[PDB]
DNA sequence: TTTTTTTTTTTTTTTTTT
């Protein structure tokens, strides 16, 4: 919904400018903003911003909704494919939009292939399992390859020239600028149709940039309101968004029921923030191994998937 | 599959659905057994 | 309940009883447990007025002293929903019981929604089994609502999905007024039906985001004690069960080594002394869970073991042994 | 088990019970051995 | 890159540029990726000025989106430094990139440091080569750096000795503080003029003695962080090549006999997630050495052979087979 | 190859390819399937 | 012309060795 629909009531195009600029573009960022956040933008009155508030109230609904209905319409949800059949039938038919889908394990597990082939894939057709719409990257540790892209789109049939221009690609050099990179996010996605946003690796940063237990809550609570923009921004535009994440390994052993002592870097925040995850493994050759670990709706299992040349796909016999 | 399955314009469009939600959630309870 | 059209008499206008609906009151025991001053600050009423909506809200709903053996025989007839584990039911003796507040508080994977799904859809089966034979209620601030396991548990139940799935009110909130905004929207529905259960999954996920700062702890739990007082205010006008959920944080002051688990659940001093019963949650091997009850006011401190299957939460399996 | 235990319109529909109450009140102190 | 002279506008003070200058901050580059707490921690600067500073930065040099063929063209024309071995060449697809993080591990006698008095003079040979055509910068840890094996290798590629000897900088590190303080001194030279090949060998010899103990652990890995993250803004100001060597430990518990290889690198996650290319040494048959690619973002696995001579790094003779 | 490839210095030269870039950026997406 | 009262409220993990 266009924040344009506001131009009424006494509404000012000054003020739709105004909140342009305070990076809120859609009538949904409006209506999610609660009011202390109105009042903080510079230029708006009391009654301003209640007036805003109820003109976006009747634009979206917010009312409560039957769970039949709510269950049809999540029926119809798109999901991507990951070019794997194991992955698909693990995930119930890919990656789901809406949702938060993070991917953690140790380096060399191919989580940069996947999230490629996520990016590549989401330009195909529907009927195929795409999205038919741009992705946008955000790079933290300047490991971004289209050669990877442009093979895999020559697997896939794709034209290299649109597949390269249908992708956009960013790159954070701390913290605060890896936050202030969400605006124009949004901007460009209200100007143009998105489906994929993909961040690698959301905790590189914030492991160097804050120090010391002193800083710990600090940096928690930036993560905290970066996944809450990141989720605003999901369910405000519809796209799937995935996230990658590091591990470190506990040196404290008294946990020993856990045969593996690696754990996601975040904490309690990432953990809580995340709607899905999956752990990563290597195994033999090129094969690697992908285990659910949290779920609303899926069981615990483990799937198997190899990495080539042309992307992430099934195992081979040759490999088995 | 729809490009905006979950987008609430989607309810904005449809009045009747709403009406019927709203009907739905205030008709009187009755055992959920055949 | 009394239903607030009770209150029409000794000159009281039906405009009054508009303006209360609009205010939010919508029931007598609404207006008898409402003080002076919120009466007051509604727009187009009178002292007077207050006063006499006071002593007929008194008349009908009685406020006085009552011998403790007729609160016990009271009490002994308050309905419990089963959980749909027999070990789990027998620590809460009978199940989650209705007109209290409940609380769970773990890591993630504890399956803490997965036992929200279980009592939103074991609350409409007959009460003989152990239901309430009532409409559900969700509130989610997360998304994660997720009808497919609704539909399986059903199944299991033998119920028909189709009812099941209608029989449940579902609403999302996206910000901490927004959320508080929405219990205005549960009691005026719930004055029209029967309903049974109240999830809140979960409480302090928006709060965490909303408030920002030091300076700004004090107004985010006043704001967190007005909407836990509001959820009592509800539970104790309808009697109806309410379950919330909760979210548990690291203490990195490891000073205090007596308590071996380092984890506490967020919500400071309000959170604890607003919730009746609170239960700590832990993963144990396989799909096994751990539940402990960590304050009741009538339950001993104990533990218990409880599995999640495809058809929702049970009793343990001796193939998961 | 009912519907309505706790609910103030039982207390209210029985006057017999408030008077039985009353009375229970205020009846004179006495040792509770047997 | 531009030169931080340029940040003297609209209102900016030459005594603000010499204290950052005196910060360690040599470019506007070091400027914009700066965070805003860092910039502001450092005495005589006011949030005024450091908004102002920042925005002259944005301005100055881009920090927004941009089309994913455009970045591939650019990277098209990345220099790649030649390494005198066709099969490293070949396996490396062109030899060393610059602006990234190559690491190599193995076992002693290996030819780890082989490869860096290979790079320091191939780094000085013209573009048409392989070359760098820059000055080269070497930090030692070992006590190991020698200059006739440099005078030999130029002297196989026909540069003058002493044009080769004169366009190398030398610095020795003592312990873990003066490893990091290095870099300070090492930005400013290379502001002051072109290099394109940082060698560090090695990065945990002085970690593993300063840092004892599990107590001490979690200090020995934020420091080693901060040095790659320090190393990582160094190479993104200065595109030059950064070329690491690492040590490796033998695993006593063989609970992992999955992995034939009982020899792991040390540094633990933190090295393992910083280093962006990453070849592993293993010892052959005579003077031939394997080398393997562990992980790349690029480059399929796979192992090659090259031999050591007295000239330095190139492939194996027929004789050696 | 050129000495200075990367480095930030050469897009802020070319205001062209800057503009290019956003015009890029904001057409409006199509199918990339011949 | 006179003549003060009276506290609230918690956050939040890191990290291998041989
Ligand atoms: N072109 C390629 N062809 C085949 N395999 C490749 C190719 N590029 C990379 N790989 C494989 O992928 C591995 C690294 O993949 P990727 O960078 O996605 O891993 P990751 O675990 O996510 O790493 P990081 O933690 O460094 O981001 C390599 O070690 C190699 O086995
Ligand atoms: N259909 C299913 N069958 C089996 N296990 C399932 C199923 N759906 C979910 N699970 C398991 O339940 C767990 C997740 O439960 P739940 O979503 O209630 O988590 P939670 O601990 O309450 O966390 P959160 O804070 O994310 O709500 C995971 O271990 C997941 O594998
Ligand atoms: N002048 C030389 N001519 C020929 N071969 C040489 C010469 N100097 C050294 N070597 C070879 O190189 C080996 C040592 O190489 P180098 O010091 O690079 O190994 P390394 O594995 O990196 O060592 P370290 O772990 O001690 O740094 C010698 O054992 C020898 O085989
Ligand atoms: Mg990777
Ligand atoms: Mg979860
Ligand atoms: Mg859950
Ligand atoms: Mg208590
Ligand atoms: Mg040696
Ligand atoms: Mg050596
Ligand atoms: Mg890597």
């Amino acid at each position: 919904v266009p924040i344009e629909k506001l131009q009424v009531n006494g509404i000012t195009m000054a003020d739709v400018k105004k909140l342009r600029e305070s990076g809120l573009h859609t009538a949904e960022a409006v209506a999610y903003a609660p009011r202390k956040d109105l009042l903080e933008i510079k230029g708006i009155s009391e009654a301003k911003a209640d007036k805003l508030l109820n003109e976006a109230a009747r634009l979206v609904p917010m009312g409560f909704v039957t769970a039949a209905d709510f269950h049809m319409r999540r029926s119809e949800l798109i999901c991507l494919t990951t070019g794997s059949k194991n992955l698909d039938t693990l995930l119930g038919g890919g990656v789901e939009t809406g949702s938060i889908t993070e991917l953690f394990g140790e380096f060399r597990t191919g989580k940069s292939q996947l999230c490629h082939t996520l990016a590549v894939t989401c330009q195909i057709p529907l009927d195929i399992g795409g999205g038919e719409g741009k992705c946008l990257y955000i790079d933290t540790e300047g490991t971004f390859r289209p050669v990877r892209l442009v093979s895999i789109a020559q697997r896939f049939g794709l034209d290299p020239d649109d597949a390269l221009n249908n992708v956009a690609y960013a790159r954070a050099y701390n913290a605060d600028h890896q936050l202030r990179l969400l605006d124009a996010a949004a901007q460009m996605m209200s100007e143009s149709r998105f489906s994929l946003i993909v961040v690698d690796s959301v905790m590189a940063l914030y492991r160097t940039d804050f120090s010391g237990r002193g800083e710990l809550s600090a940096r928690q609570m930036h993560l905290a309101k970066f996944m809450r923009a990141l989720q605003r921004l999901a369910d405000q535009f519809g796209v799937a968004v995935v996230v990658t994440n590091q591990v470190v390994a506990q040196v404290d052993g008294g946990m020993a029921f856990n045969p593996d002592p690696k754990k996601p870097i975040g904490g309690n925040i990432m953990a809580h923030s995340s709607t899905t995850r999956l752990g990563f493994k290597k195994g033999k050759g090129c094969q690697r191994l992908c285990k659910v670990v949290d779920s609303p709706c899926l069981p615990e299992a483990e799937c198997v998937f190899a990495i080539y040349e042309d992307g992430v796909g099934d195992p081979r016999e040759e490999d088995e | 599959r729809r490009k905006d399955a979950l987008s609430a314009q989607r309810l904005a469009k449809d009045p009747t659905r709403l009406s019927h939600i709203q009907y739905t959630l205030r008709r009187s309870f009755t055992v959920p057994i055949k």
